[PDB]
RNA sequence: UUGGCGGAAAGGCCUUGGGUGCUUGCUGGCGAAUUGCAAUGUCAUUUUGCGUGGGGAUAAAUCAUUUGUAUACGACUUAGA
RNA sequence: GCGUUGGAUUGUUCACCCACUAAUAGGGAACGUGAGCUGGGUUUAGACCGUCGUGAGACAGGUUAGUUUUACCCUACUGAU
RNA sequence: CUAUCUAGCGAAACCACAGCCAAGGGAACGGGCUUGGCAGAAUCAGCGGGGAAAGAAGACCCUGUUGAGCUUGACUCUAGU
RNA sequence: AGAACUGGUACGGACAAGGGGAAUCUGACUGUCUAAUUAAAACAUAGCAUUGCGAUGGUCAGAAAGUGAUGUUGACGCAAU
RNA sequence: GUGAACAGCCUCUAGUUGAUAGAAUAAUGUAGAUAAGGGAAGUCGGCAAAAUAGAUCCGUAACUUCGGGAUAAGGAUUGGC
RNA sequence: GCCCUGAAAAUGGAUGGCGCUCAAGCGUGUUACCUAUACUCUACCGUCAGGGUUGAUAUGAUGCCCUGACGAGUAGGCAGGCGUGGAGGUCAGUGACGAAGCCUAGACCGUAAGGUCGGGUCGAACGGCCUCUAGUGCAGAUCUUGGUGGUAGUAGCAAAUAUUCAAAUGAGAACUUUGAAGACUGAAGUGGGGAAAGGUUCCACGUCAACAGCAGUUGGACGUGGGUUAGUCGAUCCUAAGA
RNA sequence: AGAACUGGCGAUGCGGGAUGAACCGAACGUAGAGUUAAGGUGCCGGAAUACACGCUCAUCAGACACCACAAAAGGUGUUAG
RNA sequence: GUCGAAUUUGGGUAUAGGGGCGAAAGACUAAUCGAACCAUCUAGUAGCUGGUUCCUGCCGAAGUUUCCCUCAGGAUAGCAG
RNA sequence: AUAUUGGCGAGAGACCGAUAGCGAACAAGUACAGUGAUGGAAAGAUGAAAAGAACUUUGAAAAGAGAGUGAAAAAGUACGUGAAAUUGUUGAAAGGGAAGGGCAUUUGAUCAGA
């Protein structure tokens, strides 16, 4: 017989299988479409997810009820060092797809990317691109060679790059390499702005500016084995329920004589791919500039980086990306920014944001004070210092 | 005397073995197996590194349920224990055939375990009692264990 | 051997020069037999091993320890001459 | 394709009313779904009433109380080597 | 605290043979048969769709010229009086 | 029993330890039973009423007895409802 | 000792330290708990849980067989010195 | 006539599938071709029937030979045979120079029940034939007894707050002993005694094959011993319901 | 659900109807050869993508009896009267 | 729920199977109660269920008539050897 | 003269040959269960003879490896033979959601007859 009520279904079957990501790094399987009359430019960026703070700005929203009105949003800092170019790849098309033809890496790469190609490094010869380094010999001719190739072929070109994850606090010391699409055609100078930028790092101010709209491409956190309550947020049965609650009543009819697919089960949650898009940039802070987390109207010369630290994490010291909201993934993991794959105009994008304070109170409680100057200035003298 | 099927010189050859050892025979046939064929310092090496949690007994057919271990790598199975008890009666019965092979005059740096077999020996009945005033068998699964190390020879 | 073209799975196509063997384009000389009246009457290519010479190079992974961005266990992610 | 509700009464399917809503459509899947639950009802044994029966007892008549067992196997499914 | 993993110890239920589906026909709901879909070792934790899963020669209904508890001016008797 | 003082107004500081009210059905109440699915409104109960009997008796035992229970009793009793 | 107390909690004498252990901390469980705002809208049904609780003082209705109801209901206080 | 509308059901699915459009569709006609355990011919087996042949060396006249036809089968009937335990006769049978039994993807015979042989194992009896006899042939009976699996090294060994360090002993110590520490029972005890019941579990020494669902050097275990002393404590005596 | 006649299935394999107790064909010792039955000859799949005359285009075409369905009523669709 | 009297309980004793005992549930009467347990009659009877042990050869059915306290059975005729 | 599943003493069998035959071939009406009445098993075989493995070696030990006794240890008291289920090792072979089977032949292995 019928359901007896109606009620849509738990969770969304076009994100399934429920499993594992392959890899920490979430791929990008999408790159913005190519228009070949602009720049060569690259269409995403690397970074690490730093932590969330909160901002406040005054809404550009004509029509809205705060129009014109402070608004406290949260954000999501991103710390993006500038990526090393050290290679790039030739993509020809194929009646079986996108095909690599051939890969021409950088004469010298570090020990940052090195690292990648090793699962003991400490305890190896280091032997990594030794013999492929004496192709560089005099002239480089079979790197020209393969570069030509390239250009005679591939009618689509990526670049190499990897992390400087050196810059960052975290202690992995191993770099991710990536793929990232080169748009801005002429596939001739495609490759002739990856060669020309290998060895050379790109920083994410070449990439994104601000208010622009991007998507964030991560690994969510992962929670392991879990029930079909929070996996898939099916209703809980009743306290007298026998043999346990947090479960799925009934995973099937008798015919088919089958659990079938889209019974919610228990399973892995988390750990998952996940390209979130239609995030707006907030800021495109910069790793040298002092005052980092400081605005037009808050001028206190102070870092993006909270007091104590961002948790977890510590201090952003390099070039840093905040975006609008959260992003899939938790703190210090890679994740790729990368451009929209549309133009949006809903007057949502297109709204120039103008940031009026950062939060940089702590996130290690309830913070109270924004700098160690304004909890100097509050408190007064204290017996230990200060 | 009379051990199973051989093939080796009995020249070149020492034998061991111990019977109604109350030890699992399941977990002892893969002890055996672990080691069915290695040199004999290798194996005994091998097996105090069981012992040790170093290394693992790869279970290949009394494996059904038990759980995985990255220590079966080397071996291409997921499934591995360490039977202590098992490995314990074979590395004395290891080094039995090390002595009986020196008495012999083999040269025990040539030594290989040429054959290792364990078979079920009879059950030792206990009973367990179940309820609604039910009996059950309790029983135990000792083992025969029986090897010979040969000369490695040319 | 000169050079060019071919990337859809190119792994092939075309081409220069000389050397060298055959040429049934034409005219000869010698041989074949006994596999006994036929017997696929063994002529191809697929991998592997071994030996003899020549050319070339001189690593990793896993266990164990460690990390927690992960995790029931495996697995994952890290670090360590 | 997408959604098709919150409640009073009734064990109820059904019914009825209150109310919100874009709408409160109809159904199937062993009248889906009890080793998923629950056990209010029905439908063991206790007991009361009414009618019937001389009686033991009968009643799609009413009422009250009344043990809901087992997965570790195979497949399927969920994840994981 | 289990479940999980490990050392030691170590049962039972159940078991024609076994185990992927769809439709067909068929004892009118197939794991096998027919036609198609398909189909790659060995596995771990869960799970309760299925095995018309297990537990018991259905307690309901009917049949038996099979009983028993109980009742009554059933038939035939009988202690007692 | 009282007063002052005192404290982050805390103080039966852990422990220990009634939820209450307005009514309906039902059984007066305390008590008792289906040990192992029914604790109830069922049974019992005090109270009320009826019945038999004055011993050569009423009620009830025993195969029978020179047998027995009430009865070491006597109607304010025993026996049956 | 606290406390009304053979209650609960701690201790003295006496006795025991016996329950297979080790490592992790997934789901689902068993047992114990908490929870913003709402407050039975859940459900057959307030099942379960929560709320109340000791003592002192005040105050206590309908009804009643005058004995009760009654700790009715509803309030205040409680430590230390 | 064909086609279309009429023409709506529940897992995804059915001209059998693919697919097929002057068809590989529909109606019709003509040939060619494919193949049943069916038909024709032949061979072989058996059955039935009709016959020939005691004139010998012809020992198989229920024998030999000729001819024709036939062969499905549950329940069931009959016939001819195979095999088993025992019995009479016989082969002056086989056998410790190896009987019986058992094992044997080794060989032979029979349509088959089965029979025979080779090899290995083994150790004391056994077989062919003519007859007699029966407790004479197993796949089942939720058959009986015994043994053994998969499940499966799986479920699990999670109530009673809790154990830790060192030393000794020992082959081996999470579990024994000692010391130290941390805890609990908290006098309605996890204390100290008894009644019923048990019967040596009491204690010592030795000792760990089995039992103590891990372990064990420890034990209510195993082995060997020791131990229960009454005029006054009970029984004994009395009577109770009753026998 | 119940009768009549016959043929069958039960008791029956074989070829065909994909599949099926009953339909079609044909009933069966062991083989060889030939020919056929019913049914088929695009491929699965053995056998003519044979020959000939026409009809049909279906945005749910149709495709061999039993048999696995379709009707009334309609259509300048198209064909023939 | 109850917890100072229809209270709980040890021991002794009495009541024994169509009997006891029952503040009554067909309850209890040694895990046995709408008639305990033990042995024998007894291998009780069963028109009912299950099973029923070697081969080959030949022949080869019936579910129909009549009668029956008969309708899951038998006798009888028929079919068969 | 007749009876005689008891008792005592004998002789026999076309009977059974240890799941058979009495329940009991053996410390069987025993062990064990039940309060009790009662119920009631399982369990024979080294070898001619213990000649029951001196001695050495490894191990804490049980035992193992030797040595030895014995016709045989392929008879070691876990003992005549020693099936099957089930199991280990070795060898061979095959293996995309069962396996097994029939006809036919290829291949590998093996083998009779002449
Ligand atoms: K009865
Ligand atoms: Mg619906
Ligand atoms: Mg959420
Ligand atoms: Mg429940
Ligand atoms: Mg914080
Ligand atoms: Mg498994
Ligand atoms: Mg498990
Ligand atoms: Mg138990
Ligand atoms: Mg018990
Ligand atoms: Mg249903
Ligand atoms: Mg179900
Ligand atoms: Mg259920
Ligand atoms: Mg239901
Ligand atoms: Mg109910
Ligand atoms: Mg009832
Ligand atoms: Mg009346
Ligand atoms: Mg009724
Ligand atoms: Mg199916
Ligand atoms: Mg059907
Ligand atoms: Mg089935
Ligand atoms: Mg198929
Ligand atoms: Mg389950
Ligand atoms: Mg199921
Ligand atoms: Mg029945
Ligand atoms: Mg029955
Ligand atoms: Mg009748
Ligand atoms: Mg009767
Ligand atoms: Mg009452
Ligand atoms: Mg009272
Ligand atoms: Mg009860
Ligand atoms: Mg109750
Ligand atoms: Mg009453
Ligand atoms: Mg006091
Ligand atoms: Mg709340
Ligand atoms: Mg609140
Ligand atoms: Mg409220
Ligand atoms: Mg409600
Ligand atoms: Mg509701
Ligand atoms: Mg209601
Ligand atoms: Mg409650
Ligand atoms: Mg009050
Ligand atoms: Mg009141
Ligand atoms: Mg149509
Ligand atoms: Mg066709
Ligand atoms: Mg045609
Ligand atoms: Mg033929
Ligand atoms: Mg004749
Ligand atoms: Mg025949
Ligand atoms: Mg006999
Ligand atoms: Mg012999
Ligand atoms: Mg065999
Ligand atoms: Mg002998
Ligand atoms: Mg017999
Ligand atoms: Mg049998
Ligand atoms: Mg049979
Ligand atoms: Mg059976
Ligand atoms: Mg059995
Ligand atoms: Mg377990
Ligand atoms: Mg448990
Ligand atoms: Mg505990
Ligand atoms: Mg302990
Ligand atoms: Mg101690
Ligand atoms: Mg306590
Ligand atoms: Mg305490
Ligand atoms: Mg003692
Ligand atoms: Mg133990
Ligand atoms: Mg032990
Ligand atoms: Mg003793
Ligand atoms: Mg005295
Ligand atoms: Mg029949
Ligand atoms: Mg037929
Ligand atoms: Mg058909
Ligand atoms: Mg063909
Ligand atoms: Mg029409
Ligand atoms: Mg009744
Ligand atoms: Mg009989
Ligand atoms: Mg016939
Ligand atoms: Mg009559
Ligand atoms: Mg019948
Ligand atoms: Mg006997
Ligand atoms: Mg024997
Ligand atoms: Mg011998
Ligand atoms: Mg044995
Ligand atoms: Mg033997
Ligand atoms: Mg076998
Ligand atoms: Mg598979």
């Amino acid at each position: 017989s019928h359901r007896k009520y109606e009620a849509p279904r738990h969770g969304h079957l076009g994100f399934l299988p429920r499993k594992r990501a392959a890899s920490i790094r979430a791929r990008v399987k999408a790159f913005p479409k190519d228009d070949r009359s602009k720049p060569v430019a690259l269409t995403s960026f690397l970074g690490y997810k730093a932590g969330m703070t909160t901002i406040v700005r005054d809404l550009d929203r004509p029509g809205s009820k705060f129009h014109k009105r402070e608004v406290v949003e949260a954000v999501t800092v991103v710390d993006t060092p500038p990526v090393v170019v050290v290679g790039v790849v030739g993509y020809v098309e194929t009646p079986r797809g996108l095909r690599s033809l051939t890969t021409v890496w950088a004469e010298h790469l570090s020990d940052e990317v090195k690292r990648r190609f090793y699962k003991n490094w400490y305890k190896s010869k280091k032997k990594a691109f030794t013999k492929y380094s004496a192709k560089y010999a005099q002239d480089g001719a079979g790197i020209e060679r393969e570069l030509a190739r390239i250009k005679k072929y591939a009618s689509v070109v990526r670049v190499l790059v990897h992390t400087q994850i050196r810059k960052t606090p975290l202690a992995q010391k191993k770099a991710h390499l990536a793929e990232i699409q080169l748009n801005g055609g002429s596939i001739s100078e495609k490759v002739d702005w990856a060669r020309e930028h290998f060895e050379k790092t790109v920083a994410v101010d070449s990439v994104f500016e601000q208010n622009e709209m991007i998507d964030a491409i991560a690994v969510t956190k992962g929670h392991g084995f879990e029930g079909v309550t929070h996996r898939w947020g099916t209703k809980k049965l009743p306290r007298k329920t026998h043999r346990g609650l947090r479960k799925v009543a009934c995973i099937g009819a008798w015919h088919p004589a089958h659990v079938m697919w889209s019974v919610a089960r228990a399973g892995q949650r988390g750990y998952h791919s996940r390209t979130s898009i239609n995030h707006k940039i907030y800021r495109v802070g910069k790793g040298d500039d002092e005052a980092n987390g400081a605005t037009s109207f808050d001028r206190t010369k102070k870092t993006i980086t909270p007091m104590g630290g961002f948790v977890h994490y510590g201090e952003i010291k390099n070039d840093f990306i905040m975006v609008k909201g959260c992003i899939p993934g938790n703190r210090k993991r890679i994740v790729t920014l990368r451009k929209s794959l549309y133009t949006n105009t809903s007057r949502k994008a297109l709204e120039e944001v103008s940031l009026k304070w950062i939060d940089t109170a702590s996130k290690f409680g309830k913070g109270r004070f924004q700098t160690p100057a304004e909890k100097h200035a509050f408190m007064g003298t204290l017996k230990k210092d200060l | 005397a009379r051990y199973g099927a051989t093939s080796t010189n009995p020249a070149k050859s020492a034998s061991a073995r111990g019977s109604y050892l109350r030890v699992s025979f399941k977990n002892t046939r893969e002890t055996a197996q672990a080691i069915n064929g290695w040199e004999l310092t290798k194996a005994q090496k091998y097996l105090e590194q069981v012992l040790d949690h170093q290394r693992a007994i790869p279970f290949r057919r009394f494996n059904s349920s038990i759980g995985r271990t990255a220590q079966g790598k080397e071996f291409g199975v997921t499934k591995a224990r360490w039977p202590a008890k098992s490995v314990k009666f074979v590395q004395g019965l290891l080094q039995n055939a090390a002595a009986n092979a020196e008495a012999k005059g083999l040269d025990a740096t040539k030594l290989y375990v040429s054959h290792i077999q364990v078979n079920q020996a009879p059950k030792q009945r206990r009973r367990t009692y179940r309820a609604h005033g039910r009996i059950n068998k309790y029983e135990s699964s000792p083992s025969h264990i029986e090897l010979v190390v040969t000369e490695k020879e040319e």
